[PDB]
RNA sequence: GUAUAGUUGAAGGAUUUGGAAAAUUCCGCUAAAGAGGGUGAAAGCCCCGUAGACGAAAUGCUGACAACACCUAGGAGGAUCCUGAGUACGGCGGAACACGAGAAAUUCCGUCGGAAUCCGCGGGGACCAUCCCGCAAGGCUAAAUACUCCCUAGUGACCGA
RNA sequence: GAAGAGACGGAGCCGCAGCGAAAGCGAGUCUGAAUAGGGCGAAUGAGUAUGUAGUCGUAGACCCGAAACCAUGUGAUCUA
């Protein structure tokens, strides 16, 4: 679950803060699915973003 | 004030009146003092520096351990009282350089030029040209109005032969109307010039 | 570079045409129950500097 | 004056204190600062306003006021300075001004009514005092806030 | 035109102290050259040079103008058509802006909801009405600015084991 | 312009008017019913540019000295 084929989402980093501003490191991952998919005509397996598949 | 008029030894013609504005004004001396500093130590290149305790190619772990080798505690081999260490407060590189108002550098001008005037120290010229840069000839003229000691010569604008035949001894520096500078004035004796390089000095001067 | 002025003292005390600098007054925020009543209308009123504490002050209040 | 011979102004040019040289100059051993204690250790003393900590001065006395968003405030200048334009001129907020009268004329200028004026002017200006056009029109000029 | 080898380039003798003179003393000369370095001790006239004038078969580099490549038009009409989509924007969680969620616009990122088409859309520090200023979600773009491993030519009230 | 004196350049800064949180008023203003009293001002009371010296602030800031903390790397030829 790396990147997106088509668009280009990929994880991250950011902070986290709770109720009295403590700040820690999290991991921010895009939602990310393994969909079966057609590459120039041949049948191929990526992973493909959640939001485009609208 | 007046000066008397030499052709390049055709001696005493008519004479020159001058502004007692610029040439007649009462020189202060604490003025011409301060721009006198001011001018020479203008100079320098600041260019000068000292390695410290963070430039010093050295080390940065203590020698030794803190106790147990029964001895003054130390934690670097190069900091100052070492042999070979930085330098605390060296010399880095600076400006020195500062300036004036500008009515006291005028006033520092005027006053060195109505000086020079008041001790008879200003020669006058008709007109001054060679058609050849000899520099015998230059020697002859100064034969010719009787001047010993150390020397100015003031043009107007580019007399390429009157220029080029004064890398004489340096009692003779050569100056056009417009680089005459206060410690370029000081250091002389006795000022030559033509009558038109006086008269662009009292344009810029005025 | 420069002296950063305070801002604890900027927003306290005005400057006035002598030199001095106005100061409001203390007490004026809570039980006024306690306090009687020549205590808070005379506690009104500003005043100005002591003049021991216009020596440390000073510099800090450089241009404001 | 020449070059061999220089003299500065009179009490005009100090000298310096080299401190920490020798002990019969003032100040040598601890160098003008005394014994012990952090403020003569190396880059020592608080930092400025501090009191220990005993609460300072600007946390015993509340906080008071704000500041408007659209203060517009002129250039005052009263009457005397009106003094010497002797008769007539249309004194005017623009190119009349041109000797240091008014530099930098913040909202527009205004005229105050300080205090003696014996002239015959006429004005221009952007706001006037109460006494003002009394004050100028007592000796018979025109006034207009323009 | 310039950069990488170069050519020419003026003018002094004798005496005294010296181991050795450029030192000293008489009498001369040159200068578009009296910056510097060396020579048996401190030299304008002993040497290498400096001012000035001259010079490239070969390889670059910079300009100029010829060729060759490109690229670019007016005025009137306003029926119809086009003007960047899972985008703008909203909720929830975080970062950027001087701005620490505060009364918080403007910029992004994660997730879930999800617009209009010139009678349109965005902005003017929550929000509405009026006025004003502008067309997002497609790209490219010289100079003015920062640095010096190095190459050439220099300078310094910088150091002198 | 010669790493320079040496002129052009009036954007800007300070003093010449203050009082009020502010709208504002102005040799006056603020609180106040008040023109009463009081505060701060006014009544002649000079600044500004540069040099230099004393002192302070930000910079390691008069130098030498820790036990420790954090981030890349090197080591199991000694030993478990």
């Amino acid at each position: 679950a790396k990147v997106c084929y088509f668009t280009g989402r990929k994880t991250s980093s950011g902070n986290n803060r709770s109720h009295a501003m403590n700040s820690t490191k999290r991991t921010v991952k895009p939602n990310l699915q393994k969909v079966r998919v057609l590459i120039d005509g041949k049948p191929k397996k990526v992973w493909v973003s959640a939001r485009a598949l609208k | 004030p007046n000066v008397a008029l030499f052709k390049q030894d055709g001696t005493q013609n008519g004479e020159i009146t001058l502004n007692e504005e610029i040439f007649g004004i009462e020189p202060n001396e604490s003025v011409v003092y301060d721009a006198i500093i001011m001018q020479r130590a203008s100079l320098r290149q600041g260019t000068h520096a000292v390695k410290n305790r963070s430039a010093v190619r050295g080390g940065g772990r203590k020698p030794w351990r803190q106790k147990g080798t029964g001895r003054a505690r130390q934690g670097s081999i190069r900091s100052p009282q070492w042999r070979g260490g930085g330098v605390v407060f060296g010399p880095t590189p600076r400006s020195y350089s500062y300036k004036l108002p500008k009515k006291v550098r005028r006033l520092a001008m005027k006053s060195v030029l109505s000086d020079k005037v008041a001790e008879n120290n200003l020669v006058a010229v008709e007109g001054l040209s060679f058609d050849a840069p000899k520099t015998k000839e230059f020697k002859q003229v100064l034969a010719n109005l009787s001047i010993d000691t150390k020397v100015l010569v003031v043009l107007e604008n580019g007399n390429d032969f009157a220029a080029l035949s004064a890398r004489n001894l340096p009692n003779v520096s050569v100056v056009t109307s417009d680089n005459v500078s206060v410690l370029d004035v000081v250091s002389a004796n006795k000022v030559l010039a033509t009558q038109t390089a006086l008269t662009q000095i009292e344009e810029v001067l005025a | 570079p420069k002296q950063k002025t305070h801002r604890g003292l900027a927003k306290r005390v005005k400057r006035t045409g002598g030199g001095g600098l106005k100061r409001g007054r203390a007490f004026t925020s809570h039980r006024f129950h306690g306090k009687t009543k020549k205590q808070r209308r005379q506690l009104r009123k500003a005043s100005m500097v002591a003049k021991g504490d216009y020596k440390r002050i000073r510099q800090q209040l450089a241009r404001m | 004056m020449k070059l061999h011979e220089l003299k500065p102004a009179e009490g005009s040019r100090q000298v310096r204190n080299r401190v920490g040289r020798g002990t019969s100059s003032g100040n040598g051993k601890t160098a003008g600062r005394g014994q012990k204690g952090q403020k003569a250790r190396s880059g020592g003393g608080v930092r400025l306003g501090f009191e220990g900590g005993q609460t300072p001065l600007f946390r015993r006395l509340p906080k008071r006021g704000f500041t408007n968003i659209n203060r517009k405030d002129y250039a005052v200048v009263n009457l005397d300075t009106l003094n010497r334009f002797e008769d007539g001129t249309e004194v005017t907020p623009v190119v009349l001004k041109e000797a240091g009268i008014v530099k930098n004329e913040k909202a527009g200028i205004k005229v105050l009514a300080d205090g003696e004026l014996t002239k015959k002017l006429t004005v221009k200006a952007a706001k006037f005092s109460k006494s003002a056009q009394e004050a100028i029109e007592a000796a018979g000029g025109s006034i207009e806030v323009i």
